[PDB]
Order: structure tokens, then sequence, then C-alpha cells
RNA sequence: CUAGUAAGCGCAAGUCAUCAGCUUGCGUUGAUUACGUCCCUGCCCUUUGUACACACCGCCCGUCGCUACUACCGAU
RNA sequence: GGAGUAUGGUCGCAAGGCUGAAAAAUUGACGGAAGGGCACCACCAGGGGUGGAGCCUGCG
């Protein structure tokens, strides 16, 4: 709530970009962030054809 | 015996108690004791 | 969109223009306003649209004639930016491949991504033959962090109280924080006045912040000191033996 | 039971997949045979079946210096090394996850990048047999690859880009279109440009020249636009002469010459073609002074054109083995020895033993085709709501006949006896035609679907647009029964050879199998994944196996069933596209099946970790002091020859390496370790620790663990001699990195305090008055006591 | 099967249900051997949420799915 | 006579066969590696049955 716009911050305190981020730890972090919240009448041509 | 089990734990509800908070009484809403 | 009568429309190639005095152009396959142009004062009369390109003249109760020449310009002006941007992020990547560290540097304070930046940090401060004058042991780096400017060192500010926040990057942060000082004059860094410091980014708060973590890892390494003094008594310990 | 296999498979030259080749011969690409015919003449040299594979082939490339091996590319990500010598293939890569879709080969050959629909380009040796490297980049799929070394890329973002191959990362990118994606790339021939045709008809072209600074290889020289604003395919060059080659899929392709970047680049031709093109191909032929120009087109066919080196011909062209648009309707002939195929504009009748085409004739669309008993005239039913009679001997048509007005005959079926024939239409009425003259038509409320006859000629069966079938008698056309029961419009219907039984295949995705008295439905059965389009029982029960029956569907799967115990018996995979005719042997020993593939298929610890991690570290500092020894005697070549983990790790520093196998466990545990730890693992411990100290890593964590040895190891160590010196040293080293560190903080510390006030002066007060009240952070600390 | 725990011994009562081919009480004599450990087999649960200090740590990973967007493919 | 509370009698509806036995989902599905706790269905130390002969309830 209080991190920037382009950024994120992670669960040591660090804010990270979106922009730098690959889409490796992006799938990375989307996949700790869900598992934290797991864990929380027609025509005949058409129809013939 | 064994369909009624099936059709319980398919429609799941159970009888069973569930864990009351342990002063429900004073504290009905229950914030945390931390920062606001 | 009005609060007064629009009193005339024109083509483009929507366009109203009336006593609100704030023109307003849309087109209506979205019906959703484009502009507001406020050259104009409290009644506006009459437009006129250009012949062949896109031309206003906004005149009314005044004597007050004002052209607007021209979202197409914006996507161009985009995307020669973003040219820019994919092409000073790839040789950004390749100062890391070359370990340009200096310039990467210089280029990650232009992109504003700090954990790379923290990367460079990382080597700069742990080079293993830092330079013996220096201050976070390469000395260009010394020079940019000489002539950074204020905007950017108010940024610094804030990855700094995060990278002092956390601890295992405290020390980094400690030494970009020790020759941040070294570098800027005292009087320049209270005179410091950027827009962006506002209730929790605001430059008394982020200091002090940095003030109280500082304190801590003061204690800490006092302690450490301390008990460091050990093995100069196990030292006498043994030259007694 | 008996169970069938995929014996025959033809009636079709190039599908849709890119990248043909020519050698005077064409290689060119079926759906899972990788097939090569000859130009001038009509015959096939080859085909390249793989049993082991079923995918779909979609990249074909020859390699240069040597062909006759050839690397292909499936739908599965694999690719296959075959010969033209011998139809095998050598060698198999399945490295990638999807859809392998652009190639380039070693100007070598040793050398094979691979670039699929899943994004990674994937680089792989020809005389280790193994993946070199895998390139990540390309935020999308890519399409274009080419051999520098260094490697010139492209891929679906616009995006153009340069990697090393000495360095495994890239060196340079940039992008193509402002707006849109790239779709095509052209390199020159010499390595000098290149021109990236994108979306818009936007052919952007670019300049090349054959690191710590500001490196810059390519130049946008500029940009060019053609004609047709589609998607470009292709971009090809002539090998040899100055001219290259342009399409997009459509009716028109463009040659352009070499000779502003407007002022060097014109178009030469624009040729004009029947189809749309899929690939476009170069040849020199032998001996000629002309540019031969290959194209496959999507309609089933290969058209060679000759263009003069300083106009369009049609030179060549293969489309005699094969139909043009879409296959429509099948009817192999009595003596199971030839066959009639109805496409979309052709008609084509094939003799099995050699599974070839004999003749061929033209109309303008065409739903259904069977021929009469006595196989001398053929019957076909078309679109416009006509039909047409043809002959096979005279290969001619006999007679044309509107019987409906524009509605689509929906069905054609010989009478059993062989002297009628009946033809439903889209209209509200269906023709009985004796044998011609029309005999009876008969009238209803909505559109027909399918109609069959009873194989003894007793009844006759109308199948409607209502989800609904009406049985009749054969002789007089009343209503013998009535079917319903599926939700969505019947597509197909069969009943069995003796007429005691139906099955009723409808666009629900399912099949109902009724008795033919009192019409029940023996089994509803949902047994497909898409709306079955046929279903056709063998009459010949001289087997024993007469209530057997294959089911026919859009998902590209037929099924063999048994209607006694109304389960299937067999699974029918092989065709890619969308089936839409099949027909049975009438003595039931195979079957055809012609689908949207446009073929046809016919068918029969912890502390012991640390503990030699760290006397890894102390072997690789007895190295590494050696080899410094051994480069202080002399500069000559000396290897560290280091421990191949750690070279594997990547050349790391061995004290790094320790200091993360020390940084990774919790603070208890390694309490414990270090208390595990023996006195003969201590030593090389402090020497480890001597290292931090002069080169500082995680000071507290360095200094917790020396003071625990000391408290662990404490007599020993004063008892000891030769750790003195040790000791010495490693105090030397960290009363340094505490001091520095310390009083750098303290600086940063006193630097805080001074800024602090300064700042508080700055922002004290302004305004004086009568009021200092206005002259603090608050936070909250719940209790729940 | 780890402290009045195991075994041995008896004397009684016969508790609506079950138990005399026994069951249940209660007294008597009363030990070895562990009483550590998560290494085997395991089982549970941490990697979310749940109160703040001085303190420590420092963004597990996979295959997919689903939702939004991009563009494609070809029939009718 | 009013109010309930019952007991069963009476009537209306429910009581008209496109039929013929065998999902939702931003939260979803399954795993794996590190970290702890536990256990006489685990280790370690030991003991003691039953299982040998016979009697015999009960269970097949």
């Amino acid at each position: 709530d209080t991190a920037e716009k382009g950024e994120v911050v992670t669960k040591a305190g660090i804010p990270i970009a979106k922009q730098e981020m690959s889409r490796e730890e992006k799938l990375r972090r989307r996949r700790r962030e869900k598992e934290r919240i797991r864990k929380a009448v027609q025509s005949s041509g058409a129809y013939k054809l | 015996i064994e369909e009624l089990i099936k059709r319980r734990i398919l429609a799941g509800e159970f009888d069973e108690v569930l864990r009351r908070r342990p002063d429900m009484f004073g504290n009905p809403h229950g914030v945390r004791r931390g920062l606001v | 969109g009005h609060s007064h009568n629009v009193l005339k429309v024109v083509w483009l190639h929507f366009a109203s223009a009336g006593a609100d005095t704030l023109v307003k152009v849309w087109d209506a396959n979205t019906g959703e306003t484009e502009c507001t142009l406020d050259n104009h004062e409290d009644r506006l009369w009459t437009l006129a649209v250009h012949s062949k390109t896109n031309i206003l003249a906004s005149a009314g109760s005044d004597s007050k004639v004002t052209f607007w020449r021209d979202t197409a310009e914006t996507q161009a002006a985009a995307a020669q930016a973003a040219l820019k941007l994919v092409e000073q992020e790839q040789t950004l990547e390749n100062y890391i491949h070359a370990g340009a560290y200096r310039d990467a540097i210089v280029l990650a304070l232009q992109l504003n991504h700090p954990g790379r930046l923290l990367n460079l940090f990382t080597n700069v401060v742990t080079t293993r033959n830092p330079d013996p004058d220096s201050l976070t042991g390469l000395k260009a780096v010394d020079d940019v962090l000489a002539k950074l400017s204020d905007e950017q060192i108010f940024q610094l500010l804030l990855r700094l109280r995060d990278w002092n926040t956390n601890a295992r990057t405290a020390p980094v942060a400690q030494r970009v924080l020790w020759a941040l000082f070294k570098s800027h004059p005292a009087n320049k860094l209270s005179s410091l006045s950027v827009k962006g410091a506002r209730g929790h980014k605001s430059l008394n708060e982020v200091l002090d912040a940095i003030k109280v973590y500082t304190e801590r890892h003061y204690k800490r390494i006092e302690e450490l000191v301390d008990e460091s003094y050990l093995v100069e008594y196990t030292l006498r310990e043994m030259d007694a033996l | 039971y008996l169970k069938f296999e995929p014996s025959k498979s033809f009636g079709v030259v190039v599908s849709s997949n890119s990248n043909l080749v020519w050698s005077g011969q064409a290689i060119v690409a079926a759906n899972e045979e990788v097939l090569v015919w000859d130009i001038k003449k009509g015959e096939l040299l080859s085909r390249w079946r793989d049993e082991n594979c079923k995918f779909r082939v979609t990249a074909i490339a020859q390699s240069r210096t040597d062909p006759d091996v050839f690397a292909v590319g499936y739908e599965d990500g694999s690719i296959r090394l075959w010969d033209s010598k011998i139809a095998t293939s050598v060698v198999s890569f399945n490295g990638h996850k999807s859809a392998i879709t652009v190639l380039a080969f070693d100007k070598t050959g040793v050398r094979l990048a691979s670039g699929s629909k899943d994004t990674d380009i994937i680089v792989w040796d020809l005389v280790a047999e193994v993946g070199q490297y895998k390139l990540r980049g390309h935020k999308d799929q890519v399409t274009g690859l080419y051999f520098i070394g260094f490697l010139l890329t492209t891929g679906k973002d616009s995006l153009i880009k340069l990697w090393d191959l000495s360095s495994r990362h890239c060196i340079e990118t940039h992008v193509a279109q402002a707006n849109g994606e790239c779709w095509a790339l052209g390199v020159s021939p010499d390595f000098t440009g290149c021109i990236t045709a994108g979306n818009d008809g936007e052919i952007t072209v670019w300049a090349l020249d054959a690191l710590s600074q500001s490196v810059n290889f390519l130049q946008n020289r500029g940009t060019l636009h053609r004609s047709s604003k589609e998607r470009a395919a292709e971009v090809v060059f002539h090998p040899l002469r100055d001219y290259f080659a342009v399409h997009g899929v459509e009716k028109s392709v463009e040659i352009w010459r070499i000779r502003e970047v407007s002022d060097v680049f014109v178009q030469h031709v624009i040729v004009r073609t029947t189809g749309k093109v899929r690939s476009v191909d170069w040849a020199l032929n032998p001996g000629v002074k002309d540019l031969q120009l290959l194209v496959g087109g999507t309609n089933n066919l290969l058209e060679l054109y000759n263009i003069v080196g300083k106009d369009y011909n049609k030179a060549l062209a293969v489309e005699l083995p094969g139909h043009r648009t879409d296959i429509r309707s099948v009817a192999i002939s009595s003596d199971d020895k030839m066959l009639a195929s109805a496409a979309n504009g052709s008609l084509k009748i094939w003799n099995i033993k050699t599974q070839q085409c004999i003749r061929t004739f033209d109309c303008g669309y065409a739903l259904c085709c069977a021929f009469l008993p006595g196989d001398k005239v053929v019957i076909v039913g078309t679109k416009e709501g006509e039909l047409q009679l043809y002959d096979v001997a005279s290969a001619s048509l006999l007679e044309t006949v509107n019987a409906h007005d524009g509605h689509a005959v929906w069905a054609l079926q010989v009478h059993p006896d062989g002297r009628s024939v009946v033809s439903g239409g889209a209209d509200k009425t269906a023709k009985f035609w004796d044998f011609l003259v029309q005999s009876r038509i008969l009238k209803v409320s909505d559109d027909i679907l399918s109609l069959r006859f009873s194989p003894d000629a007793r009844l006759l069966a109308v199948a409607l647009l209502d989800s609904t079938v009406k049985v009749f008698f054969n002789d007089t056309l009343k209503l013998y029964l009535n079917l319903y029961g599926h939700k969505l419009p019947v597509l197909s219907m069969d009943i069995s050879y003796d007429s005691k039984l139906i099955v009723t295949s409808s666009a629900d995705k399912n099949i109902r199998i009724w008795g033919l008295d009192f019409g029940d439905c023996h089994k509803a059965l949902f047994g497909h994944q898409d709306s079955i389009l046929q279903v056709a029982f063998i009459p010949h029960n001289s087997d024993g196996n007469g209530h057997y029956f294959f089911s026919a569907s859009k998902d590209r799967t037929i099924k063999y069933w048994d209607a006694d115990k109304f389960e299937q018996i067999q699974r029918i995979d092989g065709h890619h596209g969308e089936i839409w005719a099949l027909a049975v042997s009438h003595s039931g020993r195979f079957l055809v099946s012609a689908s949207h593939d446009k073929s046809i298929r016919v068918w029969e610890m912890a502390g012991e970790r640390i503990a030699e991690a760290l006397e890894l570290g102390m072997t690789d500092l007895n190295t590494i002091r050696e080899w410094e020894e051994a480069r202080q005697i002399n500069p000559n070549i000396a290897p560290p020859q280091r421990n191949p983990i750690f070279v594997a790790l990547g050349n790391i520093p061995a004290e790094t390496y320790v200091l993360n196998t020390l940084q990774k466990i919790k603070p208890a545990s390694l309490h414990d370790a270090l208390l595990v730890l023996p006195f003969s693992t201590i030593p090389s411990l402090l020497t480890f620790l001597n290292l931090f100290a002069q080169r500082e890593l995680n000071v507290p964590l360095t200094c917790r663990i020396l003071f625990f040895v000391l408290k662990t190891h404490h007599k020993q160590i004063v008892a000891s001699r030769t750790m003195r010196a040790t000791l010495e040293k490693v105090r030397a080293n960290l009363r340094a990195a505490l001091r520095r560190q310390k009083d750098e903080m303290g600086f940063n510390i006193a630097a805080l305090k001074v800024v602090s006030m300064q700042l508080r002066d700055k922002s004290v007060r302004e305004y004086v008055d009568e009021t200092w009240e206005e002259k603090v952070r608050k936070r909250a600390f719940a209790s729940l006591s």
C-alpha cells in the first residue's frame, strides 16, 4: 500500500520493478501469491458444413 | 452407510463443532492486537 | 460535459465550443472527450476548422482568437520514446554482460530499476580489486556519485531506506550511504527540493527512518567489536604459552 | 475381432504448411510425410512418412553443402533429419515444447537453430547429436532465423535480435513495426542487408556490417511499403541474381529487383495466381536464363513460373494427382477397383490398386456423388440446386437438370435394385427420379439433412432439420414411424444390411441405436467429442461382423463399434482435418476416408555437507595458489583445472561457494553443525574465516561462527602451535574489516544527525504571532486486554 | 508393552445390555530396559493469514488450469 | 355461544411421458525440495504372549 507505481516490494522488503522483472519470476511470484490465497436458429450451411 | 457417507461428503456439511473464538463475548468483532 | 450551451459544433477533418468557454473535442464512435482548451474567457460564440489539416480557432464574447493545431501524435512520440527505451534497456543488459559497471549504474539511474541497480551496488562494493583511494572501490563510480542530480539523489534515498530496512543489503546500503555524504555538501543536502516528497515519501520521514535503522546496525556492530576482542585475548594467551 | 490399420493414404499435394524447397525436384510437405515430386513430370519420387510420429510436419529445410539430408520439424516440437538417398530419418531432435516453425542451418551444416511456436530457439550439434544450448529472449514466438558466430532473428512482437554464439546471450535488439508485428525476414546472401516485412505491408530495410562501448552493427536504413496490405508470409532472396520475392497469402505475389531505399528497391513484377499461395521457393534450373519461382498453393497445388531477368507465365504445375478445393463426396465403385471423389469445382475418379487418379471433371460445387449400378455413369448433386450426370468411359457430362431450384440437394441415394434414384434438397420437397424422369415428389414442413433406402427395398427414411426422422415404406410413402430425441439436427443415419437396426448420429455429439420394429432406441451412445458427420455399417455379414459400424466425426476421428454389444471395439485416428466423407467396401474388407486434410486414407546431513564443502574449497584454494605460483614463474599456458562441479556452477569462487553453503541454513542448525565439525576440520574452517575476513562478506555470520568455534574449542586452540599464525592473520584481517565498516557507518550516523538538525533549522517556522500552538507521529497498539 | 507399567498368585461379586466353556472387580509380591532421537518407516504441519520488543531471517519449485488482452487459421 | 386443542370422515391441488438401467472457478488440480514436531502402528534397549500338544467359546 505504500509502494511506488512501477515496482512491487518483496517479502524481504525489496521494491522490484515489474518492468525489469522477466516472465519467469513473474509466473513464480504469481504462483506464490495464488498459493497464499489457496492456503487462505442456424443455417443448414452451418449445420452440414 | 457407504452411500450416505458419500452423500454428505459430496454435499459436504458437518454436524461437528467448530473452534469458537475463545473470548467471543467482550471481543465479538476481533481486531488484531496490533498496529492500526 | 457542458455547464452552458454549446452554440456551435464543427465537424472534424465532434467539436463543441460555446458559452462554457472550455472547448471539447471527441469522435462519436467512442464519444469521450479528447481535449479541453482554456485560452478563452467567460463566453464563447463561434468556431472554425482548417480546410485540410486540423487547426481550431477559438473566439467568443471577447476579441481573443486562439488557434489550436494538432492521440496520433501522442502515439508517434510514444513510439520513438519506446525505441529509445528498448535501445537503452538492451545496452544496459549488455553493460551487465560486459560488467560495464559505472555506465551501467548511470543507465540504471536513468531507467530507475533499483534491483539491477543494487546488484551493481553489490559488485561495486565487492569488486575484489577495489581502488585504494576509492570510496566504493571504483573511482569512476565515485565520480558519478559526485555528479548526481537532485531528484535522482532523492529517489536513491528511497531505494536506500529500503536497502537499509533489510539487513543483508544493509551494509551495501551503508556504503552507498557512506559515499553519498562525502561527495555532496550539507547545505546542498538541506536545500534539496524535489516535488515528490509528500506524506510517507517526504524527506524528514525517509531520513529519520534511515537514521533509526543505522542506529540498530551501529549497536550491532559495536557488540561485534566488543566480542571480537576475544581473539586478541587468546593471542595473548598463546603468547604466554 | 479383426482390426483396421492405416494402409493407404493419398489424394493430396502440399497442405497449408510453409517452407517448401526445390532441389529439378520439388520437396514439399504433406501432413505427416515429407514428399518429393517432379515438376515437369507429374510423378512424385517419394514420401517421408515416419511411423513413429503422427504429428503434422510444418517446417522443411535443406542443408547447405549437403543435399539429400533434410531437417524437418513437426507439430510436437520434433526435428527429423532424413535422407533422400534412403527414405528414412537419421536423427530426431525433440527439445521444443510445441510446433516447430522456423529453422536455420549452418553454412557448413554442423549447427542447427530451431525456433518454434513455443518461442524457444534451440541450437543443436550434428556430430555430437546434442542440443548445444537454449536461447531465451523473445516476448513472443519467433518468425525468422539466420546464421551470421552470430544469429539474426525476428519474432512476433516485431522484434529483431542479434545474438552471439561464443557468448550465449543477446547482443542487440530493435523493433521493426512501430505499432504492429513483423512477419517475414529476408537476408541478403552477402550479409549486407536485411528486410523485415510486417503486418501493414510494411518492409523495414536495414544495413549490416561484417564490447563495453556503444556497439552498433545494424542500421535502419529506412522503410518501404508494398501494394497488398496483408501480413507477409515469406520474403525469399535469389541465391545468385539480384532479385527477391515478397508474398503474403493472397492471389498476388510481388517480385522485386536489386539495382534512397525507394530508389534502390522497385517492384520487378506483380504476379497474379489462381489460388492463395502457402509458400514461394526459388529454383535455378541447370542451363536456363530464367528465374523459376515455385509457388506451393494452399488449394492443393504446385505451380512453377518463369520470370525473365531483364513477366510471368504458367510454366509447370502439379494438380493432377489430387483435387483442389475440398472433398465433399465419395463413391467407391461396385467392383471396388475404382472410386469417385467430389470436391468443390473438381471431381476425380481414382483407381485403388495404384491409389492414383485416372480421370478429372469440372463443375461449380459438389455435394453428393454416386455411380449407378454397372459402374458406367456417375450422378452428382450441387449447391446451386442442381443435378449433373457424367460417365466414366467417355469422360464427359451426360445430363444437367435443376431438380430443386437453388436448394442444396442434401441427399442422393440409388435404389438398391438399381432403377431409381432419390434426391433430397434444401426445399420442402424431395424427388424420386426413375431411370431419367421424375417419378414422384414428396412435400414436408422443413429441410431434410439425410435420407436412406432399406437394404431390402421395403422401407425408406427421410431425416429432417427439426431434429426428427420420418421413416416410410418404399412402395407408398406412408409414415411407418418417426424418431426423435436429439436436441440438435441429425447429420447422418445408417440401417443394418438386414434392416433390423438403425444408427442415427446427430450434432449433439451422440448416436442412437434403434430397432426398425417399433423403432425403439436400443442404446443412446455419447462417444465422440464433436459433431459426428457420418456412420456406416458393413452389408456383408459373410465374415460374421455385419452389425459392426464406423462413426466418423469432426474432431478428426472415427470409431469402430459393434452394435450387438453396443461397444467401441476400436478407435481410428490418423486424420488432422475435419472429415467429410468415407465409404465402406462392399465386401467390407477396407474403407476409405476423405477429410479436411484434403486427403483420403484407406484402412484394412548439513554438518557433513558444509564439512566436505569446505574440503572441496580447500582443494580449490590449493589449486589457485599453485596456479598463481605457476603464472608468477612464467605467463605460459597453465589451466586451473578446477573442480568439474565448480566450473559447472559457473567458475565461481570457492570461498563464495562455501559462503553460500554457510548462508543457506538456519542459525540453529548452523550452531549445531559447527558444534559437530571435528578438530581436523577446524583449521580449514578457520582459514576460510580468514578468507571471508579479508574478503568481507556476511560480517555478523563470520563473527558469530568465529566466537562459537572459539568457545567450543578454546583449550585446543591455546594449546596448539600452528593455529597461532593463522589466528594472528585472521585477527589482523578481522580488526581491519570491523574497523573499516564501523567507521563507515559512524560517518553515516553522524551525517544523519547533522542533516536532521539542518533540515529542522530549514523547516522550523516563518511567521511569528501570538499562536505557538501549531508547533508528531502516532501508532496504535491494540491490546485484547 | 516405559512406574504401581509386565508377569505370577490367589479371594470375592455375578450389576437389565454382553459374560459362566467365563466376565468383572479387589488385595498381595513387584522388577529389567529405555525414558535419547527424528537417521529407517512413517504420520502431522510448516513456505498464507493469527499481537508490536530488544533478536533472526530474507521474495521455495514444478506442471498446468481458469480469467483479460493480442494476433492467426480456414471453411459457411 | 367465543377461544383454542385434538380425532378421523368429505372435496381441490399436487397426479400428463422429447422418453426408454449403467459442474463451478481470478479461489481450481496434482506433486516435489528445504524446516520442525511426533510415534512402542518408528529406530535403540529389553520383556512377554500367541503360533508346538490337548480342551474349547467365538469368527470362515
